[PDB]
C-alpha cells in the first residue's frame, strides 16, 4: 500500500528564541512579538488583568534566524524585519483591522538554508529607523536604507556591500548617534591569520575585535572605520541611549565582565560582574550574560541583564556631563534563564524562558530605595577577587501570568493510563529542576504538570500496574549526596579565616529552592541521575533512586522473564564518565531491580559491568536485548549478573535505540539509519540482513508494521523506510526502499502510531523538541490525495510563505518530500483573501465554503 | 597599446600620439603625462581596462596630487561632445580620488565649483545627480569650513542666476554633511544686517534643501522653521515671497507628520492673506495649501473656513499662475478631512464651476489637466452628481475641446465613483449629451470612446432603453468613408459587448454581427483587427446557438485571415479562432479545425509574444476540441518530414497536445517514432521529449518510468546530440517531477548519465551538468554527494577537477543541507575532524 | 567560485574541506534552533553559553595545518 | 564577441526586455512559465540604461522574468544578469 500522509500541527510550538516588544497596532498599546521557531506570533499583556492574550499566529514556514522592530521619524506603529532561513529580509506591519501581518517589503540577496556566509543571522537597525543591516556569520553584511514617500508607506533602498573576507562575527547591534549618519558596532575576529600558522600561535594571537560600520547618507556608502582589539572576548553587544537623550558608546558583555566602551575621546569602563555569595560552583568556572533588556523614559533609562545563574541585575550608568564615569549594577531579582526579555510600559516584564514555561510579572519596586548593596567599577578591586551578593526571594516583582510551554519533549507515550475512553499523552519534557512529567487530554489540549528532579531521558510503562518507570540525568550536575557533601566541605572551609559559626550554620540550613534559582551545577564529567516510580493518576513519586555522581542514566525497560517467572524486572543502562566534548568514556553499568508490590517500590537485585554505555534496552523473546556502543548483545537474567549468550558486532559507528517485532531487531544508528538484524534462536546469532541508503541522524523509532519503520532526525525530519517485497532474512546486502521523507523544521524525539479519538482512523502522532504537537493521518482515496495535493500546489503560489521561504524547498531541506501534504499550510486557505479564495476554489470546481469544509473534516477523523 | 581615440580625443589627449621614452621625459611633467594616459584607458576602455585605470588612479593619487589631477579632469568634462556615459565616469573617478585626497583639495574648491555648478541647472537629471553628487563628494573631502569660506562671497551677488545656483549648491553640501552642521550658518545667514539678498539666498538655501532632501528633513523641521520663520514679516517683497515658497517646500516635504513644527507660522500667512497681493500672495496661498493637509479636522475646518473668502476672491484673478496655485489649493483643500462635502458644495462648487470652467481652459493644456484632475478629486468628495450635473449639458457644445475636457471629467468620475449617486433625470442628459458629443468629431477623440464606454458600463442594466439609440448610432458609424472611425465603433462595440448581453438585446447584438461580418474583406489592418476584436466580444457573451452568423459559417471565413503579416490582425484573429473552439466545437468539421491548426502552427514562431501566447492557448483548444490522435499522427509526420527552427513549432504543438489532452495519449506514438535507424529523426523525438517535460511540469510525474528506457537508450553512444538531449530530457524531468515522489526512476537514469561525466565536447557536457543539477534538486544533495565523494579525492587530476566542479556545484546549490549527509571522518593524530555534538544522545 | 567560501578545486587538502564544513556545521547549529536546544539539552550549559562556544571554536575547529 | 553576466548586487531595480526577446528567460534563454521577476544592480540601470534590455541592450516592453525552472535551481539569487561585454565601453552602440 502507498503512503501519502496528511502533517496537521495539533500543539503549535510553546518555545520562544526571539522576542521583542513595541506598539504594533498603532495606538498606545505595547504589544509583544515572539518567533516561536517556524510560527511567529503576536502577544497582548492586558495591563488591567495582567495576562497575555495570543492575537495571531502565523506559521511561516521557516526558519526565522533574526526579529527586531523600528520605527521611522514621526511614525505611530512599529514595523517588524524579519531575518529568515530564506536569501531575503522582511519588513511586515500588523494590521489591526484584518489582524493579518502584512508584507511590507521583501528583497532577496542569497540562497536559502541556515548558511554560512548568507545574511539572515544577525539584524541590527538604527536607533532612529533611518538604515537595518543584515549580516551573516561570516563575511558579507547588507545595509538597506529605509525612508518614506509622500502617502507615508515605507520604502526600501538597494542593499549596500559591508563585506569583510575571513571574517567571523560575533554580534552586531545599532548605535543611537542621534540624526548623524548610521552606524553599527560589530564584534567580529579574522581568522586567517590561524589558517597559515601551523604551530598554533596565530590562533592564540588573534583577538576579538569591536568595529564600526559608518553608513555616510551624503555619499551613500558603508565604510568599515574604528576597529579596536578587546582585551577579553565578549559574548553580544548592549545599544546605550544616544543623542539627546544618553551618550552613545556600546557595551561589551564578557566572560566576568562588562565594559562601557566609545568612540572618540573615552575611557573604556570596565565592571567586574557580580558573582554570588557561597556560589555552589566550580571556581574554574565563568559568568556571561544570557540576555538584556532597555526601558528608556524621559527621566532615565537602565539596562536588565540576566547572567547564567538567572540573576537579573539593574544597570545604570553615570552621566558625568559627557563621559561616563562608572557602571553601576545592583542585583534587581531572579526568574528562570531567558532567551529575551521586554521592560514593556505601564510597568510590565515579560520573561521568555529559555525552556519551560513563561512568565510576565509586574514591577512595583525598581530598587531605587532598597538596602541591597550596589556595585560600581569605580570600587577598588585586587584582580583576585570580585564582587559578592545574597540571592533573595522575589521582592522587586510580582507574578502576573504564567504561560505554559512544553519545550523541551525529551519523551512521550500516547496510552489510556488513566480509565477514560480518550487515551492521554504523557509528556516527560522540562530541563533540570523545572523537568516535568506532563498528561495532555483533549476535549488544543489541557495539560497537568508533576514536577521531575532532573532531565527525564525515557521513560517506560509497567503493564501489570500502569505506572510510569523514568529516569532523569543531567550533564555537569551534583548529586544530592554530592550536594550535601559541597556544602557540609564549604561550612568547614567557612570556619576559619566569630560570626561565621553562625553564618555557617545559616548557610546549611538554607537550602535555595533549585526551581525557581537554578541548580548548583558544576564539573566536567560529572553526572546526576535518578530512578523514579510515579503513578499518573496523582502526582506522588512511588519510589526514588539516587545514583553515583558519576553514573549517568540513558535507558530503562520493564519486562518479565522466561528465566523466572512473571515477576517483572527493571534494567537501566548507565554510563560513567562520559565526557561528552571531547567523547571518553569509562564504563557501564547495568542496574537490575526486582518490581514488588505491584508495582511501587524497586530492588537492587544486581548490577552488571560492561564495556560502553548501555544505549537501549528492549525485551526480546523472554531474554533482553541491550545495544552497548555498537555491539548488540542478548542476555538472559542470572543468579548474580547478567549473562551474555549472543553478541552482533558489525554495527557501524553507535546504538542510539532498538526496537524489536517478531525475530527481527532494528538497531538504530547514531549516524548511519536503521539496520534489519535477524536472530535465529537455534543458531543463537545474530546477523545483520538489512541496511539503509542514506545515513540518518536517527532521534526515535516506531515500527508501523512488519516491513515499515518511521523515524525521526536531529535535523528536523521523519522519514518511513520499508524492506522491499520477498527479503528472506537469511540472507544479507538488501537495502530498504525510503518510501517517506518530510521535514517538519523541528527536531522530532517521539513517533507513535496511534489512534487518539476512539475508533477513527489509525494516524501517526510526533513530538516535538520544541514542545510541539503533530500528526500524519493515511490518505483514504486518489480523489482526497489529488485534491489536497493541488490544494496545496495552489497555495504554495498564491499564499506563499511569509518570510521569504519556499515551501517545498523547505519542507525539502535535508531529503526531497515524498508523499507528505502539508495540512498547516492547506488550512491557510481560511486566511487567504476572499478573490483568491474564489479564485482557487473555482480552479478547483467547488465552493469556497466546501473547502474549508472539506478541510475541517480532517481535524475530527485524527 | 593605446584604445581608441575618437576626433574630439585629439585636442585632449594629442602627447600620447607619439612615441617618446619617458626617461628623457621631465619630472612632474612626465607624472601628468601618465596621469593623461590613465584618463584615456578609464575613458574609452573595456571594463577590465576601466577597473585596473581606476585602481591604478585611487591607489596613486596621493602621489599625483589634487593640482595636475584636476588640471586633466576639467577640460574634459567641460568638452561638448562628451557622452552622458563618458562623463559617468569622470564623476566616478572623481568620487574616487577625493576620497583619498581629502583636505589637498581645499585650494582648488573654487576652480571646481566654477565646473560643476552648472550642472546643478542642466535639463538633464542625471546630470543634475552627477552634479550633486561630485559636489557631496567634495563637501566631505574639504571641511565644512572651507565650502562656508569659498562660497560665502557669492552669497550676496547682485545677479539673481549665481545666487539661486549658489543656493542650490549650499542645499546639496548640507545634504552631504547633514542639516545640523549647516544649522549655525543658515541661521547667521538668514538674518544678514547686511543686505537682503544674502537673507534671500539663505532662504533659497532652506527651500532648496526641502525639495533636495524631502522626508529626511523632519528631524530638523522645526529648527528650519524657526530660522526660516522672520522672513513673511520682512521689508522686502522678494524676500517674504521666498520664505513662503520654502515654508510650502517645507510642508511638501514633511507630508504628512510636522504639523507643529509651523505653529509659528499660520497667523502670519493668515494675516498676510489680507495683506499682500500678487506674487507674494500667491506664494502665501500655496503654502496655505501645502499646510492645510497636515492639520486636525476640526482645525483644518478652522482654517480652511478662515481662508475660503481670499481663495474665492482670487478665482477670478487675470494672472494664470494665480489661477494654476489657487486651483492647486482647492485640489488640496477638498481633499482632506475636515473639510464638509456640504460645505464644498455651498461656498466653494458655484463660484468654481461659474469662473474655471470656462471654454479657454480647455485650450491651454496645462490649465485642461489641472482642472480635471481637480474637478475629479472634488468629485471625490462631495459627490458624482453634485459634479457631474453642473457640466453635463456642456456635452453639447460647438467647440469640441471643451466637449472632450467634460467627457474626460464625467468618464474619471464614473470610473472612480460607479454610476450609484445619478438620478433618471441626469442618466437622460448624459446619453443625449454623450451621443451629441460621439456623433460630432473633427477626429477620432479616444476620449470620447473612453467615456462612452465608462458611462455604459457604469449605467449596466439601467442603459436599456437608450440601447437602440446607440447600436443606431454604431452602425451609422460602421458605414463611414474613414476607416479610423470604423475601428472606434468596433472598439466601442468591444467595449460594450458585455452590458448588451447584460441588459437582453442579443437581437441587437447579433445584428451588430451580422453586420460585422461582412466587413471581415477590411483593408486598413487596423480597422480589421477592431472588427475581429468586436466579434470576439460579442462572441464570448452570447451563446453559440443564437450568434449569428452561424459559427459553420464564420470560421471558415476566419481561417485565410491567419495568413495576415500584421500583428493586430494576427492577435484577433487567434484569440476569435480560440473562442469559437472553446465552446462551439460543435459547429465546424474535424477537417476545418485540421486546417487552421496547420496554418496556425507557423504562427507558433511569431516574434511578438502575445502572438504566441494567444496561438498557444487556442491550439489547446483545438486540441481539446477534435481529440489528441487525428492531430498527433500528422504532428509526428511534420516532425519526420521537415527539421531547423520550423520544426521546433511541432515539438511545441506536441507538447501543447500532450499537456491538453492526457500525455498517455501522445507518449506511446512519440516513442515509436525513435524506432527507425534515421538518426535525424531519434534527435527530434527526444528535443521533442525534452520540451514536452519542461512544458507538462508536475504533469509528468507519472511518465518518467514509461520514457527510462528511451533515455538510458538514448544515453549510449548513438551520438553526441543524442546524450545531450537524452541529458537535456533529465534535466526538465528532475525540475518538473520534483518533489512528487520519483526517486526510483530518476537515480536509476542517474546511473546512465553520470558515465558521460568525462567527456571535452562542451555542449554536451553543459547539458550533462545541467541533468546533475536537475536531478541533485529532484533526487536530494545526499545522493548527489554519494557519488561525488567516491571521487573527490583520487591520484588522478583530472578526476579530481572533474568531481571538485560537480561538489561546487553540490555546495553552492545546498551548503545548509550537506551538514546531515557527510561521511565520518576519523580525527588523526594532528588534527580533531570527528563532529562530537552530533553524537550527543537523550 | 572564488566568491563562494566553501568550494574547492583539484589541490584542495583534507584539513581545508574539514575545517569547511565543521564552520558549516557550527553555523548550521547556530541557525536551526531546535538543533542548538539539543546540544544545549545534552550538556547542560545556557543557550548563550552554547553560542559563545561555538563562536569560540570557530577560529580552528580542528587544529593548526 | 566574449561576453558575460554582470553578476553584482541586484538592486530595487526592475529588469526590462525588448520586444525580439520578450517571453524569454535571461539565464536558460526558456520561454515556459515566467516566475520571478528579475532584479538588477543600479549601474546597470543608470542614466540612459533605465528601462534598457537585459539581453541586447534596446527599448525594453515588458518586465523580465526567471524562468520556474531556473527559480527551482535558485538561479536567480545569483548576482545581475545584465548582459556585458568585454571588448567594448560605454560609448559603443
Ligand atoms: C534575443 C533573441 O535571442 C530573441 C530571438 C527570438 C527567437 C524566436 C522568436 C524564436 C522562435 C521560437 C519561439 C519559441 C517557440 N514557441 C513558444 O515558446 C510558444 C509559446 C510559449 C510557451 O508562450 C509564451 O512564451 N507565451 C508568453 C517557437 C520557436 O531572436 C534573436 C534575433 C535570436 C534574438
Ligand atoms: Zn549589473
Ligand atoms: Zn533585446
Ligand atoms: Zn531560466
Amino acid at each position: 500500500r502507498h503512503m501519502f500522509l496528511y502533517n496537521l500541527t495539533l500543539q503549535r510550538a510553546t518555545g520562544i528564541s526571539f522576542a521583542i516588544h513595541g506598539n504594533f497596532s498603532g495606538t498606545k498599546q505595547q504589544e509583544i512579538v515572539v518567533s516561536r521557531g517556524k510560527i511567529l506570533e503576536l502577544l497582548r499583556p492586558d495591563p488591567n488583568t495582567g495576562k497575555v492574550h495570543t492575537l495571531l499566529t502565523v506559521e511561516v514556514f521557516g526558519v526565522i534566524r533574526s526579529l527586531m522592530a523600528f520605527r521611522l521619524t514621526g511614525g505611530t506603529k512599529d514595523y517588524i524585519v524579519v531575518g529568515s532561513d530564506s536569501g531575503r529580509i522582511v519588513i511586515l506591519e500588523y494590521q489591526p483591522s484584518k489582524n493579518m501581518f502584512e508584507k511590507i517589503h521583501q528583497e532577496t540577496f542569497g540562497k536559502s538554508g541556515c548558511r554560512r556566509i548568507v545574511p539572515g543571522q544577525f539584524l541590527a537597525v538604527d536607533p532612529k529607523g533611518r538604515a537595518v543591516m543584515i549580516s551573516a556569520i561570516e563575511k558579507q553584511k547588507l545595509v538597506y536604507i529605509l525612508n518614506r514617500d509622500a502617502a507615508a508607506r515605507l520604502t526600501i533602498s538597494s542593499p549596500l556591500e559591508a563585506h569583510k573576507a575571513n571574517t567571523l562575527v560575533y554580534h552586531v547591534v545599532g548605535v543611537d548617534v542621534g540624526f548623524e549618519n548610521p552606524m553599527f558596532a560589530c564584534l567580529e575576529m579574522d581568522y586567517e591569520e590561524a589558517d597559515n600558522d601551523p604551530t598554533g600561535e596565530a590562533a592564540a594571537n588573534t583577538q576579538q575585535t569591536l568595529t564600526f560600520y559608518e553608513l555616510d547618507l551624503g555619499l551613500n556608502h558603508v565604510v568599515r572605520k574604528y576597529s579596536e582589539p578587546l582585551e577579553e572576548h565578549g559574548n553580544f553587544l548592549i545599544t546605550v541611549p544616544g543623542g539627546s537623550d544618553g551618550p552613545s558608546g556600546v557595551l561589551i558583555c564578557s566572560e566576568n565582565y562588562i565594559t562601557y566602551k566609545n568612540f572618540g575621546d573615552q575611557p573604556d569602563i570596565r565592571c567586574p560582574i557580580p558573582r554570588r555569595r557561597n556560589d555552589l560552583d566550580d571556581p574554574e568556572r565563568g559568568m556571561i550574560f544570557v540576555c538584556s533588556a532597555t526601558h528608556k523614559t524621559k527621566s532615565m533609562f537602565f539596562f536588565l541583564a540576566q547572567t547564567e545563574q538567572g540573576d537579573i541585575f539593574k544597570i545604570t550608568l553615570e552621566t558625568d556631563e559627557d563621559m561616563v564615569t562608572e557602571i553601576r549594577l545592583k542585583y534587581f531579582d531572579t526568574v528562570p534563564v531567558a532567551a529575551a526579555m521586554c521592560v514593556l510600559k505601564t510597568g510590565f516584564l515579560f520573561v521568555a524562558s529559555e525552556f519551560g514555561n513563561h512568565y510576565l510579572y509586574q514591577i512595583a519596586h525598581l530598587g531605587d530605595d532598597d538596602e541591597e548593596p550596589e556595585f560600581s567599577s569605580a570600587m577598588p578591586l585586587e584582580e583576585g577577587d570580585t564582587f559578592f551578593f545574597q540571592p533573595r526571594p522575589l521582592k522587586n516583582l510580582v507574578l502576573v501570568d504564567e504561560l505554559d510551554s512544553l519545550s523541551p519533549i525529551l519523551f512521550c507515550q500516547i496510552a489510556d493510563l488513566a480509565n477514560e475512553d480518550t487515551p492521554q499523552l504523557y509528556v516527560a519534557c522540562g530541563r533540570g529542576p523545572r523537568s516535568s512529567l506532563r498528561v495532555l487530554r483533549h476535549g488544543v489540549f489541557n495539560q497537568v504538570a508533576f514536577p521531575l528532579q532532573y532531565t527525564p531521558r525515557k521513560f517506560v510503562i509497567h503493564p501489570e500496574s500502569n505506572n510510569l518507570i523514568i529516569i532523569e540525568t543531567d550533564h555537569n550536575a551534583y548529586t544530592e549526596a554530592t550536594k550535601a557533601q559541597r556544602k557540609q566541605q564549604m561550612a568547614e572551609e567557612m570556619v576559619e579565616a566569630e560570626l561565621a559559626a553562625e553564618m555557617a550554620a545559616a548557610f546549611l540550613n538554607e537550602n535555595l529552592p533549585e526551581s525557581i534559582f537554578g541548580a548548583p551545577k558544576a564539573g566536567n564529567g560529572q553526572w546526576a541521575s535518578v530512578i523514579r516510580v510515579m503513578n499518573p493518576i496523582q502526582g506522588n513519586t512511588l519510589d526514588l533512586v539516587q545514583l553515583e555522581q558519576n553514573e549517568a542514566a540513558f535507558s530503562v525497560a520493564v519486562c518479565r522473564f522466561s528465566n523466572t517467572g512473571e515477576d517483572w524486572y527493571v534494567l537501566v543502562g548507565v554510563a560513567k564518565d562520559l565526557i561528552l566534548n571531547p567523547r571518553s568514556v569509562a564504563g557501564g553499568f547495568v542496574y537490575t531491580y526486582k518490581l514488588v508490590n505491584n508495582g511501587e517500590k524497586l530492588e537492587f537485585l544486581h548490577k552488571t559491568p560492561v564495556e560502553e554505555v548501555p544505549a537501549a534496552i528492549a525485551p526480546f523473546q523472554g531474554r533482553v536485548l541491550i545495544g552497548v556502543g555498537k555491539l548488540l548483545r542478548v542476555y538472559d537474567l542470572g543468579k548474580k549478573k547478567l549473562l551474555r549468550k549472543c553478541e552482533n558486532k558489525h554495527i557501524a559507528n553507535y546504538i542510539s535505540g532498538i526496537q524489536t517485532i517478531g525475530h527481527r531487531v532494528i538497531v538504530s544508528d547514531v549516524q548511519e539509519s536503521f539496520i534489519w538484524v535477524r536472530y535465529k534462536r537455534n543458531e543463537n546469532q545474530l546477523i545483520i540482513f538489512a541496511d539503509d541508503t542514506y545515513p540518518r541522524w536517527v532521534t526515535t523509532a516506531s515500527l508501523l508494521d512488519y516491513d515499515t519503520v518511521a523515524g525521526a532526525d536531529k535535523f528536523g525530519n521523519i522519514c518511513v523506510v520499508r524492506l522491499p517485497p520477498n527479503t528472506n532474512d537469511e540472507v544479507d546486502s538488501q537495502k530498504a526502499e525510503v518510501i517517506m521523507n518530510y521535514h517538519v523544521g523541528e527536531t522530532v524525539l517521539s513517533l507513535q502510531k496511534t489512534t487518539l479519538i476512539p475508533g477513527g482512523s489509525e494516524s501517526l502522532v510526533y513530538t516535538t523538541l520544541s514542545g510541539g504537537i503533530g500528526i500524519l493521518v493515511p490518505f483514504t482515496s486518489h480523489e482526497d490525495h489529488d485534491f489536497f495535493q493541488h490544494v496545496e500546489m495552489h497555495l504554495r503560489s498564491e499564499h506563499p510563505p511569509l518570510c521569504g521561504r519556499d515551501h517545498l524547498s523547505f519542507r525539502s531541506y535535508y531529503f526531497p518530500v515524498k508523499n507528505v501534504i502539508d495540512g498547516d499550510l492547506c488550512e491557510q486557505f481560511n486566511s487567504m483573501e476572499p478573490n483568491k479564495q474564489k479564485n482557487v476554489s473555482e480552479e478547483l470546481d467547488r465552493t469556497p465554503p466546501e473547502v474549508s469544509k472539506k478541510l475541517e473534516d480532517i481535524r475530527t477523523r485524527y | 597599446n593605446l584604445p581608441f581615440l575618437k576626433p574630439d580625443d585629439i585636442q585632449y589627449f594629442d602627447k600620447l600620439l607619439v612615441d617618446v621614452d619617458e626617461s628623457t621625459l621631465s619630472p612632474e611633467e612626465q607624472k601628468e603625462r601618465k596621469i593623461m594616459k590613465l584618463l584615456l584607458k578609464i575613458k574609452n576602455g573595456t571594463p577590465p581596462m576601466r577597473k585596473a585605470a581606476l585602481r591604478q588612479i585611487t591607489d596613486k593619487a596621493r602621489e599625483f596630487g589634487a593640482g595636475p589631477l584636476f588640471n586633466q579632469i576639467l577640460p574634459l568634462l567641460m568638452s561638448p561632445t562628451l557622452e552622458d556615459q563618458e562623463r559617468h565616469l569622470l564623476v566616478k573617478v572623481i568620487d574616487r580620488i577625493l576620497y583619498k585626497l581629502d583636505d589637498l583639495v581645499r585650494p582648488y574648491v573654487h576652480k571646481i565649483l566654477v565646473v560643476i555648478e552648472p550642472l546643478l541647472i542642466d535639463e538633464d537629471y542625471y546630470a543634475r545627480v552627477e552634479g550633486r553628487e561630485i559636489i557631496s563628494n567634495l563637501a566631505k573631502a574639504a571641511g565644512l569650513a572651507t565650502m562656508i569660506s569659498t562660497m560665502r562671497p557669492d552669497i550676496d551677488n547682485m545677479d539673481e542666476y549665481v545666487r539661486n545656483t549658489t543656493a542650490r549648491a549650499f542645499a546639496v553640501v548640507a545634504s552631504a554633511l547633514g542639516i545640523p552642521s549647516l544649522l549655525p550658518f543658515l541661521k547667521a545667514v538668514c538674518k544678514s544686517k547686511k543686505s537682503w539678498q544674502a537673507r534671500h539666498t539663505g532662504i533659497k538655501i532652506v527651500q532648496q534643501i526641502a525639495i533636495l532632501m524631502g522626508c529626511a528633513i523632519l528631524p530638523h523641521l522645526r529648527s528650519l522653521v524657526e530660522i526660516i520663520e522672520h522672513g513673511l514679516v520682512d521689508e522686502q517683497q522678494k524676500v517674504r515671497t521666498i520664505s513662503a515658497l520654502a515654508i510650502a517646500a517645507l510642508a511638501e516635504a514633511a507630508t504628512p507628520y510636522g504639523i507643529e513644527s509651523f505653529d509659528s507660522v499660520l497667523k502670519p500667512l493668515w494675516k498676510g492673506i489680507r495683506q499682500h497681493r500678487g506674487k507674494g500672495l500667491a506664494a502665501f496661498l500655496k503654502a496655505i495649501g501645502y499646510l492645510i493637509p497636515l492639520m486636525d479636522a476640526e482645525y483644518a475646518n478652522y482654517y480652511t473656513r478662515e481662508v475660503m473668502l481670499i481663495l474665492i476672491r482670487e478665482f477670478q484673478s487675470p494672472d494664470e499662475e494665480m489661477k494654476k496655485i489657487v486651483l492647486k489649493v482647492v485640489k488640496q483643500c477638498c481633499g482632506t478631512d475636515g473639510v464638509e462635502a456640504n460645505y464644498i458644495k455651498t461656498e466653494i462648487l458655484p463660484p468654481f464651476f461659474k469662473h474655471f470652467w470656462q471654454h479657454r481652459m480647455a485650450l491651454d493644456r496645462r490649465n485642461y489637466r489641472q482642472l480635471v484632475d481637480t474637478t475629479v478629486e472634488l468629485a471625490n468628495k462631495v459627490g458624482a452628481a453634485e459634479i457631474i450635473s453642473r457640466i453635463v449639458d456642456d456635452l453639447k457644445d460647438e467647440a469640441e475641446q471643451y466637449r472632450k475636457m467634460v467627457m474626460e471629467t464625467i468618464e474619471k468620475i464614473m470610473g472612480n465613483l460607479g454610476a450609484a449617486d445619478i438620478d433618471h433625470k441626469l442618466e437622460e442628459q448624459l446619453i443625449d449629451g454623450i451621443l451629441y458629443a460621439f456623433q460630432e468629431q473633427t477626429t477620432e477623440d479616444s476620449v470620447m470612446l473612453n467615456g462612452f464606454g465608462t458611462v455604459v458600463n457604469a449605467l449596466g442594466k439601467r442603459v436599456k432603453p437608450y440601447l437602440p439609440q446607440i447600436c443606431g448610432t454604431v452602425l451609422w458609424r460602421l458605414n463611414n468613408k474613414s476607416a479610423k472611425v470604423r475601428q472606434q465603433a468596433a472598439d466601442l462595440i468591444s467595449r460594450t459587448a458585455v452590458v448588451m448581453k447584460t441588459c437582453q438585446e442579443e437581437k441587437l447584438m447579433g445584428h451588430l454581427g451580422v453586420v460585422l461580418y461582412e466587413y471581415l474583406g477590411e483593408e486598413y489592418p487596423e480597422v480589421l483587427g477592431s472588427i475581429l476584436g468586436a466579434l470576439k466580444a460579442i462572441v464570448n457573451v452570447i451563446g453559440m446557438h443564437k450568434m449569428t452568423p452561424p459559427i459553420k459559417d464564420l470560421l471558415p471565413r476566419l481561417t485565410p485571415i491567419l495568413k495576415n503579416r500584421h500583428e493586430k490582425v494576427q492577435e484577433n484573429c487567434i484569440d476569435l479562432v480560440g473562442r469559437i473552439a472553446d465552446r462551439g466545437a460543435e459547429y465546424v468539421s474535424a477537417r476545418e479545425w485540421m486546417r487552421i491548426c496547420f496554418e496556425l502552427l507557423e504562427l507558433l514562431k511569431a516574434h511578438k509574444k502575445a502572438i504566441r501566447r494567444a496561438t498557444v492557448n487556442t491550439f489547446g483548444y483545438i486540441a481539446k476540441a477534435i481529440g489528441p490522435h487525428d492531430v498527433l499522427a500528422t504532428l509526428l509526420n511534420n516532425l519526420k518530414v521537415q527539421e531547423r527552427q520550423n520544426r521546433v513549432c511541432t515539438t511545441v504543438a506536441i507538447a501543447i497536445v500532450a499537456e491538453t489532452c492526457s500525455p498517455f495519449t501522445v507518449l506511446p506514438a512519440l516513442m515509436n517514432e525513435y524506432r527507425v535507424p534515421e538518426l535525424n529523426v531519434q534527435n527530434g523525438v527526444l528535443k521533442s521529449l525534452s520540451f514536452l517535460f519542461e512544458y507538462i511540469g508536475e504533469m509528468g510525474k507519472d511518465y518518467i518510468y514509461a520514457v527510462t528506457p528511451l533515455l538510458e537508450d538514448a544515453l549510449m553512444d548513438r551520438d553526441l546530440v543524442h546524450r545531450q538531449t537524452a541529458s537535456a530530457v533529465v534535466q526538465h524531468m528532475s525540475l518538473g517531477v520534483y518533489g512528487f515522489g520519483c526517486e526510483d526512476s530518476l537515480n536509476h537514469l542517474l546511473n546512465y548519465v553520470w558515465p558521460n561525466v568525462f567527456e571535452t565536447s562542451p555542449h554536451v557536457i553543459q547539458a550533462v551538468m545541467g541533468a546533475l543539477e536537475g536531478l541533485r534538486v529532484a533526487i536530494g544533495p545526499c545522493r548527489m554527494l554519494q557519488y561525488c565523494l567516491q571521487g573527490l579525492f583520487h591520484p588522478a587530476r583530472k578526476v579530481r577537477d572533474v568531481y571538485w566542479k560537480i561538489y561546487n556545484s553540490i555546495y553552492i546549490g545546498s551548503q545548509d543541507a550537506l551538514i546531515a549527509h557527510y561521511p565520518r571522518i576519523y580525527n588523526d593524530d594532528k588534527n580533531t575532524y570527528i563532529r562530537y555534538e552530533l553524537d550527543y544522545i537523550l | 567560485q572564488s566568491k563562494y567560501i566553501g568550494t574547492g578545486h583539484a589541490d584542495t587538502t583534507k584539513w581545508e574541506w574539514l575545517v569547511n564544513q565543521h564552520r558549516d556545521s557550527y553555523c548550521s547549529y547556530m541557525g536551526h534552533f531546535d538543533l542548538l536546544n539539543y546540544f544545549a539539552i545534552a550538556e547542560n550549559e545556557s543557550k548563550a553559553r552554547v553560542r559563545f562556544n561555538l563562536m569560540e571554536k570557530m577560529l580552528q575547529p580542528c587544529g593548526p595545518p | 564577441p566574449d561576453l558575460i553576466f554582470c553578476r553584482k548586487q541586484a538592486g530595487v531595480a526592475i529588469g526590462r526586455l525588448c520586444e525580439k526577446c520578450d517571453g524569454k528567460c535571461v539565464i536558460c534563454d526558456s520561454y515556459v512559465r515566467p516566475c520571478t521577476l528579475v532584479r538588477i544592480c543600479d549601474e546597470c540601470n543608470y542614466g540612459s540604461y533605465q528601462g534598457r534590455c537585459v539581453i541586447c541592450g534596446g527599448p525594453g516592453v515588458s518586465d523580465a522574468y526567471y524562468c520556474k525552472e531556473c527559480t527551482i535551481q535558485e538561479k536567480d539569487r545569483d548576482g545581475c544578469p545584465k548582459i556585458v561585454n568585454l571588448g567594448s565601453s560605454k560609448t559603443d552602440l
